[PDB]
DNA sequence: TAAGTCACATGGTGCCGAGGCCGCTCA
DNA sequence: TGAGCGGCCTCGGCACCATGTGACTTA
């Protein structure tokens, strides 16, 4: 479940249970922030895949759908 | 802030006798003035049979305030149907003495004044009209503030008024021509044309003349002292059968 | 009342480092425009521009800004660099 | 707290002197007041602890109000409702 | 609130008949005290012109009754 | 160490928290005491589900608002409520009671001088808010979302300093400022305020937001109007605002629908019923008149103040009541500007004008735009036949 | 600064307060032998500058702790408002790793 | 810090109460009774209005103010000696790097902030330097490879569209 | 001496938050 | 029968223009 925005730039959603909240510009992502802290989860791969996240959407989806598997 | 409540008279009761009656009675006497006014002086307000009668009764005991200066207006034209109206400033309580020895000495039906839309409207054009010494009539221009109360279902626009500067009422004058009765030909039209709203139809509690008067609908109050010849004349066209 | 007193004195010099900042800007502004491009080294097909930009303030930028939305157009965007670091090739090659 | 009087005290103590003699107060007078009432009291209690007949009209001859018996019960006749000024010229 | 009303506050303070009567003369000597006050405050804003009264004014009149008393 | 936490009580009086308390409705009382007792506890003694169970007896008890107010001003926090409680009650209030707030919008321009459309991250702006306004005064804020609005609701409480008064050790409270945030509109709401605290509040909501380029708040209106759902629909980002009035027709769409539809529907087709407007001067010359005709010209009424035939839904109520605006007409006769000043009052403006426009008194041919509701709750002059607003 | 606590100390010493005569004076009462009154007034300017001088290195030693503490502080707020150079490059290796 | 109450208890405390006490003490084992109890009494008797708590406080004000005059100097001296690069000189996001992240890592804003970064013992100056460098290499070759990768995928674009 | 400019001090209209009683009102 | 919300409404404090008169100057 997610949260829009009026004009859908300002999301948050849920992967497996990490909240990725983005900043996106016109058709491309300028911004991402993973927020859930799992104690199997670090920080520094949060920051890889914060910056690797960055992007277009089409681009977003395709690397999204790629890392849950 | 002088407000004149205004009766009517049913009939033309001649005050320059009589008036010993009312000294005995009040134990004072009174400075009753006669003058014979001509208001319609221009042509087109009518030539024959503009001549009135003003009395102007004064309980004059001293001059400080309404207190003491509780005056008396009276107009008279015997070629109407209704012949006399008063009109009395001040707050004294002899002034309903006045009228009480009025009416038993001389059998007169008198009723309070309420003005209509129009009365107002015609009332705000006299009151700018000023008779010179020199006998020529200068119009005066007051910033005017037409003040409406309208009743409306819950409330929902309890009042509305419509301020109109000095310089853009004669503006509007001189836009329409040279005439006589400012607020009746060019004011009231150029509202009418312009936010759709005829003054005369919707409901007007007052009008405001900045620093000279502001007349209501049922009382004038006025901060000059007196009232001119052109205001007591409507008001003596108004109650007309 | 110590601790506003700091407050207020770091807020009044920040308040005349930046009415200082905006005012000598305002004169450099001034003085590149008199001494560095209005003189004899101006290119000729610059003269146009200067002239609806400060001889005589609509052909200029108006007509750019209107035709990249008409033809939905880029350019070639300059390298962004500063304190005149120009791009090296090499290094950007070999990264 | 306790000892203090309201404000609204001194409204409805004092309002109709204010309005038959034309008396303007604002906020801040009205504060003043109502800590100046303390004082007064302070002051009475000082000069007059307890009660008993010949000092209390001594001390009101003292205080520079009165002269006489006559001024304390027309004073009285001023300050009080019918019944508690016939009460006062029985008691004096 | 009647002059009772004050009369009740004195006994209130300080904790039959005829010390009621006593009270009753004190809550009318504290009335008197007052409206002395009072128009002395009124003589003082006349005098410097004022319609309406001050706090210092009506501090400068009670210190004169005070240095009187 | 002078920004307020969500543990601190303040000295507040317990008649005027026992009155407020009052208007909430039983079952926001019941949700607010347990997330009260699942957050901070209180004095009461007893498990979560326990009170849970307790609040439960209550409620098939049948028992008045009354006896658990006593309850949990008496026994649950006797001492006193903390802060957040004191904020989330009138939050609360608010929500139950939206027409008793007056709000103020400030267009929130940046720059160069192009509206910034302002994006909040909430707990981060909660929490640097609350460290700047913690430089000068005892700053507490709370922030919550609308149920029904897409807004964001923010709440801060300003705390000052403090014959023989004898001890309190208190932190008195002044009253709350409110400041509106909707998702994505340049637009701010806040509360009717202004004392130098407002202006601290709003400095400081300015310093906070913008983090990249200084922001300015330039008020829009200086005339607050009532129900925060009106001025969302007014200055919010919504289709009504800048179509209003006789265009509200616009804005609701209900008069084209999409070009993948029945063209056996459409406008063009089936028609539209009107009647010939008299464009000479008969409306001062002027019973009975014919039901069909008057019913027209009663929609004509009702489609220049409303935008629609049927009306955005007595019927004279429009989609948003105004108090008070003022125009300010201005025209040309003749090279004299001739100015004519209409100030209006009321609980409904446009409304009232419609009922006065049903009785002909005024002319609905002649009734201008700007009388008729258009650029609503605005009052500005009319130069030129153009509405531009003040300031 | 420290001339207003001197001023303080020195106005309330018994031999500063009180002359030798006035000692004197005061003290006919007991004794009238001024040999006595003049070892008494020896042993009195003894004890009090003796404690004169234990006060100035009690009120040097609160000045100079107070003096060093609030400097502290001051020295903690102004490291507080700026910016030390290494956490600024070792934020720049953070970022130079996120731009390769 | 509250430096007026440690000034002014250490006033009431040391100056006044030690002053007292150790003059009784020492008047009273000086020998003997009624000397120490005159001498005492004249020395009360001349102290008058100046042992007094208003005394206290009017000093304990003024050294404030000696002290308060002293901490506007010190902290002229100490605001206009800056030692490294402050702050409201650089971007939000190098500010926001510095005292922990608030998570978002955004890439166009470090690009704009560092490309603003200030230039300036040596061998930390010369190493921020040319960090510095090196960071405005990284952004030309990202805007560089920006625009590149953009050209061949309009190119792949067209090949496949031809291929397709 | 008639008319004009001036600040001045009081008059007054509009506005609004606080709070009280009213006015049904409904269980 | 009894608590209870909502329009009313007035108190009064504030905000602002409006206003009448003495002092002073001009002719």
């Amino acid at each position: 479940d997610l949260d829009l925005d009026l004009e859908s730039s300002m999301v948050s959603f849920f992967v497996k249970d990490i909240k990725v909240e983005l900043f996106v510009k016109q058709n491309e992502i300028v911004s991402c922030s993973i927020l859930d802290d799992i104690h199997d989860f670090s920080q520094n791969n949060k920051s890889k895949w914060e910056i690797a996240l960055l992007g277009s959407l089409d681009d977003l989806e395709l690397k999204l759908n790629h890392s849950f598997a | 802030p002088y407000t004149w409540k205004f009766l009517g008279i049913s009939k033309q009761l001649s005050l320059e006798n009589g008036i010993a009656k009312l000294n005995q009675l009040l134990n004072l006497e009174v400075d009753l003035d006669i003058q014979t006014i001509r208001v319609p002086s221009d042509p087109d307000g009518g030539t024959a049979a503009d001549e009135y009668i003003r009395y102007e009764m004064r309980l004059d005991i001293s001059n400080l305030d309404e207190g003491t200066y509780s005056k008396f207006i009276f107009l008279g034209n015997s070629k109407m149907e209704v012949p006399m109206f008063l009109c009395y400033c001040g707050t004294d309580n002899r002034n309903e003495v006045v009228l009480q020895w009025l009416k038993a000495e001389y059998g007169v039906i008198m009723w309070p004044i309420k003005f209509e839309q129009k009365t107002m409207i015609k009332l705000a054009d006299a009151s700018i009209v000023h008779v010179t010494k020199e006998n020529i009539e200068q119009i005066t221009w007051f910033s005017s503030k037409l003040y409406f109360e309208p009743e409306t279902q819950d409330k929902n626009l309890r009042q509305f008024s419509i301020e109109i500067p000095r310089e853009s009422c004669e503006g509007l004058a001189l836009g329409y021509g040279n005439t006589m009765h400012p607020y009746n030909d060019a004011i009231v039209p150029y509202i009418y044309n312009e936010t759709g709203m005829a003054v005369e139809r919707l409901p007007l509690t007052s009008v405001i003349l900045a620093g000279h008067t502001k007349i209501m609908r049922e009382s004038i109050v006025t901060s000059t002292r007196s009232l001119r010849n052109r205001v007591l004349a409507v008001v003596l066209q108004s109650i007309q059968f | 009342n110590e601790r506003l007193e700091a407050i207020l004195s770091r807020e009044q010099n920040l308040l005349e480092e930046t009415r200082k900042l905006c005012m000598n800007l305002k004169t450099n502004n001034k003085k590149r425009l008199t001494e560095k491009l209005i003189q004899k080294d101006l290119h000729p097909v610059l003269n146009k521009a200067m002239e609806y930009t400060y001889g005589l303030e609509p052909d200029g930028p108006v007509t750019f800004r209107n035709d990249s939305h008409e033809l939905n157009l880029m350019l070639n965007d300059p390298i962004k660099s500063t304190a005149d670091v120009r791009l090296d090739k090499e290094e950007v090659l070999s990264l | 707290s306790i000892k203090p009087l309201q404000i609204m005290d001194l409204k409805h103590l004092t309002r109709q002197f204010l309005n038959e003699n034309r008396i303007i107060l604002p906020k801040q007078t009205w504060s003043t007041i109502q800590e100046e009432s303390l004082n007064i009291m302070d002051f009475l209690k000082q000069k007059i602890g307890t009660l008993q007949k010949q000092e209390l009209v001594d001390s009101f001859i003292d205080m520079g109000i009165i002269n006489n018996v006559d001024d304390m019960f027309e004073l009285a006749h001023e300050l009080l409702p019918l019944e508690l000024q016939s009460r006062i010229e029985s008691y004096l | 609130m009647d002059t009772e009303a004050l009369a009740n506050y004195l006994l209130r303070q300080l904790s039959s008949s005829q010390e009621y009567n006593k009270k009753l003369l004190l809550a009318c000597g504290f009335q008197a005290i007052l409206r002395k006050i009072l128009l002395d405050a009124r003589t003082r804003a006349t005098a410097e012109g004022l319609r309406e009264v001050y706090p210092y004014h009506i501090e400068a009149a009670t210190q004169a009754f005070l240095d009187s008393q | 160490e002078l920004r307020l936490e969500d543990n601190y009580v303040p000295t507040s009086d317990t008649l005027v928290v026992f009155k407020q308390l009052m208007k909430l409705p039983v079952t926001v009382l019941y949700d607010l005491t347990l997330s009260w007792f699942a957050k901070f506890g209180g004095s009461f003694d007893g498990d979560i589900y326990l009170l849970t169970e307790t609040l439960d007896l209550l409620i098939e008890k049948g028992v008045r608002r009354n006896v658990i107010v006593n309850r949990i001003l008496y026994v649950y926090w006797p001492d006193g409520l903390n802060v957040f409680q004191l904020a989330e009650i009138d939050c609360h209030l608010m929500i139950s009671k939206p027409e008793k707030f007056k709000w103020l919008p400030s267009k929130a321009l940046r720059g160069d001088g192009k509206p910034y459309v302002v994006k909040l991250q909430p707990a981060k702006f909660i929490e640097n808010l609350q460290t700047d306004l913690a430089k000068i005064y005892h700053c507490h804020v709370y922030m919550f979302k609308h149920p029904s609005l897409p807004v964001l609701i923010t709440r801060i409480q300003l705390f000052d300093s403090n014959l023989d008064k004898f001890q309190g050790k208190p932190l008195i409270s002044r009253r709350p400022y409110y400041v509106a945030f909707p998702l994505n509109s340049p637009i701010i709401f806040h509360s009717v305020d202004k004392d130098i605290y407002a202006r601290l509040v709003l400095q400081s909501i300015s310093r906070t937001i913008s983090e990249r380029e200084t922001i300015i708040f330039k008020p829009v209106q200086k005339i607050p109007v009532k129900s925060i759902h009106n001025i969302m629909t007014l200055l919010g980002p919504s289709r009504f605002a800048e179509s209003m009035g006789p265009w509200e027709c616009y804005a609701s769409a209900n008069f084209e629908r999409s070009p993948l539809h029945d063209y056996k529907k459409h406008q063009g087709l089936t028609g539209k019923k009107v009647m010939v407007r008299e464009f000479d001067d008969s409306f001062l010359n002027d019973g009975k008149e014919e039901p069909e005709i008057r019913r027209l010209r009663l929609e004509k009424n009702m489609i220049k103040f409303k935008g629609s035939a049927n009306g955005v839904m007595s019927r004279y109520s429009s989609l948003v009541p105004i108090e008070k605006v003022g125009f300010t007409l201005k025209n040309e006769i003749n090279s004299r500007i001739i100015t004519i000043k209409l100030k209006f009052n009321g609980n409904d403006i446009f409304g009232g004008l419609h009922e006065l426009c049903d009785k002909n008194l005024i002319n609905i041919d002649k009734v201008p735009g700007w009388l008729a509701g258009e650029n609503g709750s605005f009052s500005g002059t009319i130069m030129n036949g153009d509405f531009q607003r003040e300031q | 600064s420290e001339q207003l606590l001197h001023n303080y100390v020195s106005d309330s010493l018994l031999t500063t307060l009180i002359s030798f005569q006035e000692f004197k004076q005061q003290l006919q009462s007991y004794t009238s032998d001024e040999q006595q009154l003049q070892h008494w007034y020896e042993l009195l300017q003894a004890r009090d500058a003796r404690v004169t001088s234990e006060l100035e290195a009690r009120i040097k030693q609160f000045f100079i702790t107070l003096r060093s503490r609030l400097l502290r502080f001051l020295e903690s707020e102004q490291l507080s408002h700026s910016l030390s150079l290494e956490t600024l490059i070792d934020a720049l290796y953070k970022i130079n790793d996120l731009l390769q | 810090t509250d430096t007026y109450n440690s000034i002014s208890n250490f006033i009431e405390n040391e100056l006044t109460a030690l002053l007292s006490s150790d003059d009784y003490l020492m008047d009273d084992l000086a020998g003997p009774n009624e000397v120490c109890r005159l001498l005492k009494a004249q020395v009360i008797e001349k102290r008058k209005d100046a042992m007094s708590r208003g005394k206290q406080d009017l000093l304990s004000k003024e050294i404030y103010d000696n002290e308060s005059e002293l901490r506007a100097s010190q902290s002229q001296q100490i605001m206009e000696l800056v030692g490294d690069i402050p702050k409201y000189s650089l971007g939000s996001e190098l500010r926001n790097r510095v005292e922990g992240e608030p998570q978002s890592t955004s890439i166009e804003r470090l690009i704009e902030d560092v490309l603003k970064l200030p230039q300036m013992d040596l061998k930390v100056l010369s190493e921020y330097s040319n960090l510095r460098k090196d960071l405005i290499l990284k952004c030309q070759a990202l805007q560089i490879g920006e625009s590149k990768l953009s050209d061949i995928l309009s190119q792949t674009n067209s090949i496949n569209s031809l291929t397709t």
